[PDB]
């Protein structure tokens, strides 16, 4: 093995907790409000808390449903994160970037085995409109990653998608497919304006809700850290050189854009990303295949 | 009819006077008058609008109710296009134990007018939802409170009361407390009802002066 | 049907009312182990009629939270701090108490506690504590079907002993002696089902040969009240088995059967082999604490006493006597905590 | 007693009731011209690196 | 090892205090006065207080309103999905005793028959902060319990 | 001769139970569906069934004005309003003009914070969470003043018959107007972030469209009238109290959609903070109760100096009052809409039969025309803008 | 603003019959079609750039920089009136002698029936209450029995931190309820006084 996996993975876990934290503190900024003080002083500590605690509550057995897909899901959650992270930061991969969008490709198992598990008729159709979103703007990712090709050319001049070359200069011609990235990436990582879940979710239509105490940390952590893996790509591709802050600062900027933002009915962002973001991001792809060379 | 807007300013006034007058004197005897097979009786008194004014209240018998409310809702005059509510009260020293009341409004006319029709245990009453939709609830509550059957209604249930409920509460033979209570077994993980035990009884204060007068 | 008195000494008097939650039973009980199984269902029944208990526990509000429920204001009492060898804490639990259910048992040993301990020097400490008072008129001890002296098992020795004790410091003491006990929360069919699923192999004692008679909770609780309302059961020990004798190969088939498992995963652990792979482990358990890993099945006398018939002896006092029709275990409302699991229609 | 919450001599100072339409500000035409210009740089500055590359 | 298992468990109790996942069974008046509680001006979710929609998910349940008769099987149902801690806390009258509609045929007199209750908050409706004196008593509940330490000599 | 036309079957009779992010309370919902379409809504109701009706006939008329507090926790001094009138015309008392001054503002107040609650809470069920926060500080703006005139935030049972239970606190007034300097402010920033944002305009355009025949016939009241074009306000058309001296202007709208109804209530909220500052400038001095002692307590220290007060004190907080036999229907306007109570006397001093009419309840009972052909998110923005509260639904 | 696009609508029939009919531009709350380029492309970078959603946006990012309202419970509290009604208190003279003279007046007032009066003659030749207890999970707290008590004995005090951990705690009886008035004697005695001014 090699010693930077640990110097990958250790940053995460730690990112992921306040990355939790700074979402509740920013609520309470738009709120009127504060961050959590009775945890402790500074505040550092509160997720800590969540976590620790997280492994005492007392496990609940399995009830009708398979075993082995149950625990399979949080495993393909947690190996689907490590592998894009470490993939972003110590690997040469000349098509590294299409490498993460199949890593990303990956993500609908995880909802579609936990909501297999429920075996429930509405389950079903609550796990297939989450995935549907996340297929549906999968496709306009992938056009967008088309457009980031065309200027991402190295040295020597052979097209390609190493990621420290796509970050080596910032093309301000790519910026309106970025802006497509931003939208899809919210959409990915279900933010409010696709936030088509709390609504469903608040009667048990299907989501990660079944998983109670380690299996439920790891989801939610994995939301978190497919949010950060998102920020870095915009950073990577759209802004130039990988910056700790400007990564942290889109992440707080989906964080404002949320709170801005009610959410869409199935129907409507479904429309939005297959009648509107599709076409423009084949729009910018030919814009882009054809600006030219 | 349906008092949609029109005067876009300086309708301050509550009404029109012959709408008024209309509504104020000549209600009554205007309704005993064209449809007096109806009517059995009539009563005016303090208004249900306002203090001030005096409003209708009448007397009608079972059959005749599907035809008086049709009466009322469409005759040009009088158009009480509302149905505010329907009750019952219970009158155990009558025969006829049971007082269907209907509360009605008249947009265009502004005024309020109360129908009866008094019924016993085993009498039905015609459903009146063709007439007013809003009834359906309403006869489905008379029903579940006091006990009176309501005929031709589309699916008379059930409302307000626990399912398996059979006894009508608001009859005045009916214990306050009622006959049964809920409680959770630990020895059968269920929720179960058990005959009524009150810890504290509920205490009746008699507070009637022999000197008051006002009782009727 | 008509109710019967609790028949305890002045209880004309004192009751009043229905017989319901609201009611005055003239019955304060001392339940000891009322957290546990056994005692949970004692406390209902006594406090389900109106009548005050107190429920020594040790330190976990938790734990004791559904005893809480249990009866209306003022009668259950929970008293916080338990322990077996405190003699001044249990004359204060038994103050007011006119009867007193003993619940308290372990089904393996720990260091801090042993079966003789708790199964044998609490009996008689108790015994002396309620016998000196004078107040306490009903003495009620659980135990197993299969105690006896001359038993390998090492619980099953105890338990007889203590029994022994109990009966010679109070002669009229009534030792209930139920079969395993089938129940939501009981240690029988849930260690049998967590045995075939989550378990690699599920080791069979000999060929599950041994015969057992199990019953139902309510059916045990039931006769406790029993118990209690007549005077004429002092002084006796009475074998609560249910009403099928059962191999144990014949239940471990049923309920794969109930729970439809594919086939069969219990393995032939014979005697003589469990001796040794348990013999140690015993010894490890007597040094360590509680471990829910390792635990009741994986020892040396469990082995010792599923290699014997826990049935009731021919001539013996049991539910008939109590005028009791025990309900089968195997059919009915019994199993259908084991049919919820699976019966092939579910998942 | 004699001496209660009375409005003060004078009455209240008025207050507002209506609502302030404030759209003021940015309209189309102009972000177009703008978007025009930073497209405008945008394709100079693709001409330029892919040249040098 | 009795020092250690003391630090683990107060270790514990801190965990468990400080993040309380509350359900709450809004019945009646009494659940507005708890949306005022989590609102700006009182912030539970600086106490570590925060609502969870789902009882999987939820610690503590908090019966605020009349329980009646046709809710108490769906109130019992909702407490058993919920995980073992599983701490209850009662707000208001009507929740405590059944309250002003006490001698009614369908109203509950108090949840406490359905299902236990750790503590119980009075008023019509309780005042917000007592609401927080009452989540606080159940905090100190927790603090007070050393499960591990009895684990140890059990 | 000629071929037959088969048709579909609709299935998947849902449950919807009680649901956080809908109008407060528990509600049972069994709606048949085809496919993601419903084609019935049954509500079931029943489960905050406290039997207030019946226990109204065991309890004095004063005893039973706090039973219409807790009928509807958001608007308590609407609902215990109508009561009062009720108990007020059957026994023929007149109410002082400082009283109905007080009735009228507190009214206006308990409307507004109605209004708040109502779009906020609609708001966050569609989805979008600050001007649910932002509000809740107004809203407790406002029970200060409430927590001042009576003691108690939420149920108050300051409105008594010929009058209010005390007088006006010293400062009240100048803190009320205060808080109406800021109200429209805050408004303004409550209105931007729903009006004019194209998610909630999509999320509730051509939901829940109601027509004015279709509101007479199924007895709604208020917004739900108002939505839709129709010009009918009791406080208008049918005056109460001071309200006529009252100046403001109904607010309309003809769609009948969802975000009309929205409007509506926002306009509403302005209209009641017009009413507050004419109540303000306007108040009279003088009386609160009304002078009679047979209907009204006497003062404390006019018991504890004389004789009658004190044989009248004993009488009405013992016996109370008689009232003459009748039957009457008083409604007033509430926030929900109509709220009515019919009262039978037979001379005694508890009432005989109090029948309350629920404004949400004819609302409720409209649910399954309006939620026709719509889909499962849509019931929480058709839910939304009937805004019932099921204490209130079920009595 | 209030205007309305003839795309945008939640309801399908309504989007059809939009889509299909010209019904819409003799409306007049809808947006007619804009008639010159130069709106068309108004229009369009509206829609296309989601101008509406930043305008909302700013407004609530004054959220993150205004003052912060709200109140640390255990440190400060909430503003507290005089006739704030909260736990109940009997009260004694300043002789140490009970105003209660049981009447029972406040038991016959009560709207839930929480108080509980039984009295005797005292040996002095007092009439005193030999029993008072009020259930506060029956109290509604509406404060009738502090209206009707002629001599000031039961009053609501100033206390709202009184939650027990068990509902027989919950009971109060005279002795306790003499304690609590003990308790909060100069509070409640300055927040009579204050309220005598009014009633
Ligand atoms: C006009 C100039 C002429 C030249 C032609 C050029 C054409 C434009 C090319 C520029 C490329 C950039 C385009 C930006 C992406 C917008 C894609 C289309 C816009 C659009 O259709 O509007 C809505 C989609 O945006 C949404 O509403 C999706 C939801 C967004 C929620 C999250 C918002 C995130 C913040 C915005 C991104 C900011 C990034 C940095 C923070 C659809 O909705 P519709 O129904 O109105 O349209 C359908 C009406 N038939
Ligand atoms: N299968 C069965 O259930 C059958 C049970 N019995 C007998 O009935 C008795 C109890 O049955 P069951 O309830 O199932 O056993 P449990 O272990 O479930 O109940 C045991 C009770 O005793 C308490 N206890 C145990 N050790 C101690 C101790 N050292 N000091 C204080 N309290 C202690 C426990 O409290 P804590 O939880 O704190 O340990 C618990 O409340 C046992 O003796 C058992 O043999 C009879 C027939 C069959
Ligand atoms: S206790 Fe009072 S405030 Fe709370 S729900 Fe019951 S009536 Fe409403
Ligand atoms: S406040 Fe009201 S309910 Fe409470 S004891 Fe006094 S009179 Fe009774
Ligand atoms: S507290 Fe007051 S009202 Fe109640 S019995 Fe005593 S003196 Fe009478």
């Amino acid at each position: 093995m090699n010693l930077n996996i640990i110097m990958t993975v250790l940053p995460l876990l730690v990112s992921v907790a306040f990355l939790t934290l700074s979402e509740r503190a920013v609520m309470g900024s738009l709120q009127r409000r504060m961050g959590p003080a009775v945890s402790g002083a500074f505040g550092i500590l509160q997720p800590f808390w969540d976590g620790f605690k997280l492994a005492v509550k007392e496990p609940i057995l399995p009830a009708n449903a398979a075993a082995g897909i149950f625990y399979a899901a949080p495993l393909i959650c947690i190996c689907i994160c490590v592998a894009s992270w470490c993939t972003l930061l110590l690997t040469d991969l000349s098509i590294g970037g299409l490498f993460l969008l199949l890593l990303s490709s990956l993500a609908v198992y995880g909802v579609l085995l936990a909501g297999y598990s429920c075996n429930s008729k509405y389950a079903f159709l609550g796990c297939l409109r989450s995935v549907s979103l996340m297929i549906s703007y999968e496709l306009v990712i992938s056009v967008v990653i088309l457009c980031v090709i065309l200027e991402t050319r190295d040295g020597n001049g052979f097209p390609c998608l190493n990621l420290t070359e796509t970050a080596s200069q910032t093309k301000i011609i790519l910026i309106p497919a970025g802006l497509l990235f931003y939208i899809c990436s919210l959409a990915e990582s279900k933010r409010v304006p696709f936030d088509l879940p709390e609504a469903e979710a608040e009667l048990v239509a299907g989501y990660n809700v079944e998983y109670s105490s380690l299996g439920f940390a790891v989801f939610f952590v994995a939301e978190y850290g497919n949010t950060l893996l998102m920020a870095a790509l915009i950073n990577i591709y759209f802004l130039g050189k990988l910056n700790s802050a400007l990564i942290a600062a889109i992440f707080v900027s989906f964080i404002w854009v949320r709170g801005t933002l009610p959410r869409y009915r199935y129907d409507m962002f479904m429309q939005i990303g297959w009648k509107s973001l599709l076409p423009v991001a084949l729009a910018l792809y030919l814009a882009q295949a054809s600006l030219g060379y | 009819s349906y008092c949609y807007a029109r005067k876009m300013t300086d309708k301050d006034y509550i009404a029109y006077d012959n709408i008024k007058n209309f509504g104020d004197n000549y209600l009554t005897d205007y309704i005993i008058k064209t449809v007096p097979k109806y009517v059995t009786m009539a009563v005016n008194g303090p208004a249900q609008s306002s203090v001030l004014y005096q409003e209708p209240t009448i007397y009608t018998t079972p059959e005749h109710i599907y035809a008086l409310c049709a009466f009322l809702r469409d005759h040009v005059n009088l158009q009480y296009k509302t149905l505010i509510d329907i009750t019952a009260v219970d009158y155990p020293e009558r025969s006829a134990r049971f007082e269907v009341v209907y509360h009605l409004l008249s947009p265009r006319l502004n005024n309020r007018i109360r129908i009866k029709v008094v019924v016993d245990e085993v009498t039905s009453v015609p459903s009146v939802s063709r007439i007013w939709n809003a009834a359906n609830w309403f006869e489905r509550e008379t029903w579940d409170m006091f006990g009176v059957f309501f005929s031709n209604h589309p699916d008379l249930r059930r409302v307000l009361t626990d399912y398996g409920f059979t006894g009508h509460p608001l009859r005045k033979d009916f214990p306050l407390t009622g006959y049964t209570e809920v409680r959770y077994d630990y020895g059968k993980k269920r929720v179960i009802s058990e005959p009524l035990e009150l810890t504290q009884e509920f205490r009746y204060f008699d507070f009637s002066s022999p000197w008051d007068t006002l009782s009727r | 049907s008509t109710l019967k008195p609790f028949d305890l000494n002045a209880n004309n008097a004192v009751r009043n009312g229905p017989g319901g939650r609201s009611s005055i039973g003239g019955v304060v009980a001392t339940v000891f182990g009322a957290n546990g199984f056994i005692g949970s269902y004692v406390v209902n029944e006594i406090s389900k009629r109106g009548n005050q208990v107190v429920c020594p526990y040790r330190c976990n509000e938790n734990k004791v939270q559904p005893l809480k429920q249990m009866g209306d204001l003022g009668q259950v009492v929970l008293l916080p701090e338990f322990d077996i060898h405190d003699d001044e804490y249990i004359r204060r639990a038994i103050s007011r108490s006119n009867v007193v259910i003993n619940c308290v048992g372990i089904r393996q040993e720990t260091k801090n506690y042993s079966y003789k301990d708790v199964h044998v020097d609490f009996p008689t400490r108790l015994a002396k504590i309620v016998a000196e008072s004078g107040k306490v008129e009903r003495f009620i001890q659980v135990s197993e079907m299969g105690a006896d002296v001359s038993h390998a098992s090492r619980r099953l020795q105890t338990k007889a002993v203590g029994d022994e004790a109990i009966m010679k410091y109070i002669p009229d003491a009534t030792i209930i002696r139920p079969g395993n006990v089938v129940g939501i929360e009981d240690y029988f069919y849930n260690n049998l089902i967590f045995q075939l699923s989550y378990t690699i192999v599920a080791p069979v004692i000999n060929n599950g040969a041994n015969k057992v008679q199990p019953t139902y909770i309510l059916d045990v609780a039931d006769a406790v009240v029993k118990i209690l309302k007549d005077k004429k059961t002092s002084g006796k020990t009475y074998y609560l088995g249910g009403p099928e004798t059962l191999t144990m190969r014949q239940i471990y088939d049923h309920l794969i059967d109930t729970l439809r498992l594919s086939n069969d995963d219990t393995v032939n652990l014979r005697y003589e082999l469990a001796k040794m792979l348990y013999k140690p482990l015993d010894t490890l358990r007597t040094k360590l604490p509680e471990f829910p890993f390792l635990g009741f099945m994986m020892s040396s006398d469990y082995a010792e006493e599923q290699v014997a018939d826990s049935v009731a002896p021919a001539g013996s006092l049991g539910y008939k006597d109590l005028s009791i029709s025990p309900a089968k275990v195997t059919e009915g409302l019994a199993i259908e905590g084991v049919r919820f699991i699976r019966v092939g229609g579910y998942d | 007693p004699k001496v209660q919450d009375v409005p003060p001599p004078g009455g209240f100072p008025s207050i507002r009731i209506e609502r302030k339409l404030p759209n003021t500000g940015p309209t189309g035409l102009a972000v177009f011209l703008g978007f025009t210009a930073f497209m405008a740089l945008a394709v100079n500055q693709a001409r330029d690196r892919k040249s040098t590359n | 090892a009795d020092f250690i298992v003391s630090k683990v468990d107060t270790v514990v109790n801190w965990a468990r205090a400080g993040s309380m996942w509350p359900m709450t069974f809004g019945l009646a008046c009494c659940a507005v006065e708890m949306m005022h509680a989590g609102a700006s001006r009182y912030d539970l979710d600086r106490f570590g207080i925060i609502f969870r929609p789902s009882p999987r998910q939820s610690d503590v349940m908090i019966v605020a309103g009349t329980l009646t008769n046709k809710m108490a099987p769906a109130l019992r149902k909702v407490y058993d999905q919920m995980p073992e801690p599983k701490w209850v806390v009662s707000m208001g009258s009507c929740a405590n005793g059944g309250g002003y509609y006490h001698y009614s045929y369908s109203v509950v007199r108090g949840c406490d028959r359905v299902v236990p209750v750790d503590v119980y908050v009075p008023g019509c409706p309780p005042t917000a902060e007592g609401l927080l004196y009452g989540l606080l008593q159940l905090q100190k509940k927790i603090y007070r319990s050393k499960n591990t330490q009895l684990w140890w000599n059990k | 001769m000629k071929p037959l036309t088969p048709s579909k079957v609709s299935n998947f009779t849902i449950n919807f139970g009680p649901q956080h992010p809908a109008a407060h309370g528990v509600l049972r919902l069994v709606l048949e569906m085809d496919g993601e379409i419903i084609k019935r809504a049954d509500p079931h109701i029943g489960l905050l069934h406290r039997g207030t009706e019946k226990l109204l006939e065991y309890k004095t008329y004063n005893q039973g004005i706090p039973y219409f507090d807790r009928l509807d926790y958001v608007s308590m001094m609407c609902m215990e309003h109508s009561y009062v009138l009720a108990i007020e015309q059957l026994l023929n008392v007149a109410v002082p003009l400082r009283g109905q001054y007080i009735r009228v503002l507190f009214s206006e107040i308990t409307r507004i914070m109605n209004h708040i609650l109502a779009i906020t809470c609609h708001s966050m069920d569609v989805g979008a969470l600050t001007p649910f926060l932002w509000a809740f500080e107004e809203r407790e703006k406002l029970f200060e003043f409430y927590e001042r005139v009576s003691g108690a935030r939420m149920h108050a049972a300051y409105f008594r018959v010929g009058g209010v239970a005390q007088d006006l606190p010293i400062g009240l007034l100048r803190d009320i107007y205060d808080w109406s300097r800021q109200f429209a402010s805050r408004v303004d920033e409550m209105e931007e972030l729903l009006t004019g944002n194209r998610i909630w305009k999509e999320r509730t355009i051509d939901v829940g469209l109601v027509t004015a025949q279709q509101a007479w016939d199924w007895g709604c009241s208020g917004p739900i009238l108002r939505g839709s074009g129709i010009d009918w306000d009791l406080r208008k058309n049918q005056p109460y109290d001071v309200y006529g001296r009252m100046d403001f202007n109904v607010p309309i709208a003809g769609h009948g959609d969802c975000y009309d109804r929205y409007l509506v209530r926002v306009q509403e909220m302005r209209e009641s903070l017009r009413i507050i500052y004419q109540c303000l400038n306007e108040m009279p001095d003088g009386l609160y109760k009304t002078p009679d002692q047979k209907v009204s307590p006497p003062s404390r220290g006019q018991m504890k100096q004389s004789m009658e007060s004190l044989i009248h004190h004993f009488k009405l907080f013992s016996e109370g009052y008689h009232v003459p036999a009748g039957e009457t229907y008083r409604a007033v306007e509430a926030p929900k809409g109509e709220f009515g109570v019919y009262l039978v006397s037979r001379g005694g001093n508890r009432p005989y039969r109090c029948k309350i009419r629920s404004p949400g309840y004819a609302h409720l009972q409209m649910l399954d025309m309006v939620a026709k052909g719509a889909m499962l998110a849509d019931v929480v923005t058709i839910i939304g803008t009937l805004d019932v509260v099921f204490g209130e639904i079920d009595r | 603003g209030t205007e309305r696009r003839p795309g945008q609508s939640g309801a399908w029939k309504q989007v059809d019959k939009q889509r299909y009919s010209s019904e819409w531009e003799q409306d007049p709350t809808f947006k007619q079609v804009p008639k010159n380029v130069s709106e068309v492309l108004d229009d369009s970078v509206s829609v296309l750039f989601l101008t509406d959603i930043v305008r909302g946006m700013m407004y609530s990012a004054s959220g993150f920089f205004d003052d912060k309202v709200t109140i640390l419970y255990p440190f400060e509290k909430g503003a507290v009136s005089p006739r704030f009604r909260g736990e109940h208190a009997l009260r004694r003279y300043p002789t140490g002698e009970e105003r209660c003279i049981s009447c029972k007046l406040c038991e016959a007032i009560c709207p839930a029936q929480a108080i509980t009066i039984e009295a005797e003659e005292r040996e002095d030749g007092s009439r005193k209450t030999t029993r008072y207890d009020i259930d506060m999970t029956k109290c509604i707290y509406c404060g009738f029995c502090q209206e009707a008590c002629p001599v000031d004995a039961i009053v609501e005090g100033p206390n709202f931190e009184f939650s027990t951990e068990t509902r027989e705690e919950l009971l109060y009886d005279k002795q306790k309820l003499l304690e609590n008035g003990d308790k909060w004697e100069q509070e409640i005695a300055a927040n009579l006084r204050t309220e005598s001014l009014y009633r």
